[PDB]
Parts: structure tokens; sequence; C-alpha cells
């Protein structure tokens, strides 16, 4: 029972990404450590404007937590987690209007591990540039979601797909738009 | 300017394992509750409480560690200090900046297929781009309130720190109808409305 949740949540697992540290207010993640860069990265502009934040306690709970891996494999006799699939949803960003610039939202859902490919598709071929991506957030019920962003123009001779792949998928999943 | 962490504490289809480490403070009346979660996988197994005060083995798996942990006079205290310390630090660096953070709706009402002005229709008001996410939307024809055949899709997160919300009315417009959508926000002073003419 909360007005508001502040909370820390990190991850460290085999394959990639080996390891995720991150700050998140009310499910909305404000901050990160990029633990291959060594620097923290905010969410917005006036975030990291205002507030400061030592990337050495992002590291250091990654090693703890690196450890925790290591004697919970040996505990659990090599327990490996049932690969839960996602659930895939494609909505744009503002109301579309044919010719005004908008943002294409590729919402997945509800999977574990949290090791993913995503890849935007337009009329079947990829597109690279005018992408964006959120981390692996980590969902209350310990299972993972993830944003993924695309700035298109909206046209009637123009779709859209969410290409994802993950362990629980027996062939990767093409999520369709407009 | 900076904010505070707490270091967790220590233990004692291709192959992969994940543990997951959660710091969650809830604030709430001017009160902070503590929760350090100690998850396997998907299985959260130990977890320390301000509230019980102690480590808690939520399975089996964590019975040694609430076990050890807890026998340690230092970890004890060093987490019970943690909701007047990290969380209450925290909580106060976010000002206006997030605990009082402000941002507008973009309200749209649009029928849903185009066609004559007899048959049955969708009309959707997609409300869009605002924080915090609690809002309400209210469908109204001629002045009198529709409470039965809105069609509401859960709050949408965007995950880009602004909500959107599609809130679609079971309609049979008449030549002549007027349709409103009626947005109700913290954002706004006074509440904003969007008019749908049959035509
Ligand atoms: C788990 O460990 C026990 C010994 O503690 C052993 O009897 C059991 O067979 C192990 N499980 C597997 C699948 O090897
Ligand atoms: C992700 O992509 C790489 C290259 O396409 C591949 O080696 C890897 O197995 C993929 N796995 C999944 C299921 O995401």
């Amino acid at each position: 029972k909360a007005d508001h949740v502040s909370t820390y949540a990190a991850f460290v697992q085999t394959h990639r990404p080996t390891g995720e540290f991150m700050f998140e207010f009310d499910e909305d993640e404000m901050f990160y450590v990029d633990l291959d860069k060594k620097e923290t990265v905010w969410h917005l502009e006036e975030f990291g404007q205002a507030f400061s934040f030592e990337a050495q306690g992002g590291l250091a709970n990654i090693a703890i937590l690196n450890n925790n891996l290591n004697t919970l494999i040996q505990r659990s006799n090599h327990t490996q987690a049932t690969n839960d699939p996602p659930e895939v949803t494609v909505f744009p960003k503002e109301p579309v209007e044919l010719g005004q610039p908008n943002t294409l939202i590729c919402h997945i859902d509800k999977f574990f591990p949290p090791v993913l490919n995503v890849t935007w598709l337009c009329n079947g071929e990829l597109v690279t540039e005018g992408v964006a991506e959120s981390l692996f957030l980590p969902r209350t019920d310990y299972s993972f979601h993830k944003f993924h962003y695309l700035t298109f123009v909206p046209s009637a001779e123009d779709f859209y797909d969410c290409r994802v792949e993950h362990w629980g998928l027996d062939q990767p999943l093409l999520k369709h738009w407009e | 300017q900076a904010f505070w962490i707490d270091l967790f504490e220590t233990i004692g289809s291709p192959e992969n394992y994940l543990f997951q480490g959660r710091q969650e403070c809830y604030a709430f009346n001017g009160t902070q509750r503590f929760l350090e979660r100690y998850i396997y996988n998907r299985e959260e197994f130990v977890r320390f409480d301000s509230d019980v005060g102690e480590f808690r083995a939520v399975t089996e798996l964590g019975r040694p560690d609430e076990e050890y942990w807890n026998s340690q006079k230092d970890i004890l205290e060093e987490e019970r200090a943690v909701p007047d310390r990290m969380c209450r630090h925290n909580y106060e660096l976010g000002g206006p900046m997030t605990l009082q953070r402000r941002v507008q709706p973009r309200v749209n009402v649009s029928p849903s297929k185009k066609g004559p002005l007899q048959h049955h229709n969708l009309l959707v008001c997609h409300v869009t781009d605002f924080y915090p996410g609690s809002i309400q939307v209210r469908w109204f024809l001629n002045g009198q309130e529709e409470t039965a055949g809105v069609v509401s899709t859960n709050l949408i997160r965007n995950g880009d720190w602004t909500f959107q919300i599609l809130v679609m009315l079971e309609m049979t417009p008449q030549q002549g109808d007027v349709y409103t959508c009626q947005v109700e926000h913290t954002s706004l002073d006074s509440p904003v409305t969007v008019e749908w003419k049959a035509q």
C-alpha cells in the first residue's frame, strides 16, 4: 500500500545481457548504469540535469549479484527456468493522421528469460534508423517486458512489423500494423 | 543532487541461470517501507521487510539465508536503517521533477469507421501523452452521460514517462447528435471537453 513506489532493480544472467542495473519510479525507469561504458544514463534530459548518480553502486551490486547467482546455480542443483514466451502489441504514440510524423511503439511483454531479438520491418525490409528501445524492464511478477520505438510517417501504401525472437518461441513472431 | 544505493547482502534451449535483486521503497502518508527481494530465475526465495524487521525465507530455498543473515546483528541494523536513510533521501530528491510531475493530455474524438449516420459505430476518444496515469474519461450524449456501451482498453504506459488511453462508446448516431468526451486529470485546473457533431 503506497502513494509512490521507488525501486532499484538489477539482474544478472548467463546469456546477454549478462547484467543490468536500474532505478524506476512508479514502474517508469528513471536511470540505469551502462555496465560496459561504466556511465550513468538518465531516461530524461531534466533528470541528469538536476540529479547525479555514482556508477560504482551499479557495478558493485552487479558483482554481489554475480556471486549470488553462482551460489544458487549450485543450491538449486542447476535449475533452469521454463521459457515464458512474450506477448507482443504494436500501437502508435499519437493518433494517426496520414502524412503527419508519429512514433510506432512495440510492447514486448510477459517473458522470461530477458534474452530477446527485436527488429522493426517496413514493407518486408529491416529498418535500422529512427529506431529507439528500452531496457529489459523487470516486472513485479519476476518476468520481463521491453519497449521498441520507430519514428514513422503514416501512409496508406505502408505496413509495419515487430519481429521478435525468444527461446520459448518455435518460430519468430511477427506482429503486423496498418 | 545525488541518489543513494544500499548494497545487496551476500549469499551464503541454451543453458541459462538468472539472479534478480530488488530494493523497493514504499512511500505512503509520510512513511517509508523497505523491501529487499532476492529472486533466483522467477522464484523470490528470501526477503527483508521493514514491517517485519528481519529476513524471511519466501520459499524453502531462502531458508539458509534467513537463518544466517538474521544471526548477524550488523546486517539486520543496516537493513532496518534503510527507510529513514536511502528511501527517505531519494523521495526527498524527487521534488516537482518526479513526485509532482504533471503533463497535460492530448484529446482526439473520431469515429471508428467511415459510413452513414444510421448504422452501428464506435466513437473513439483517444487521450494521449499524460503523467500521472490517474485519469477519468466520461461520455456524454446531448448533455446526458452515457454509462453503458463504453469499451475501454486498459490504461496504456508508453514507456517514455507519458500514458495513453482509448475510450470508445457504442453508438447509433442520428443527424444532429452531440457526443462529448470529458477528461479529468491532476494536470488540469478545469476539465477538457471535445465535441463530435453527427453531420
Ligand atoms: C539433485 O541433487 C540430489 C542430491 O542432493 C540428487 O539426488 C538429484 O538426483 C539431483 N537432481 C538431478 C536432476 O541430478
Ligand atoms: C538472437 O539472434 C542471434 C543472431 O540472429 C542468434 O544467434 C540468437 O540465437 C538469437 N536468439 C534468440 C532466440 O533471440
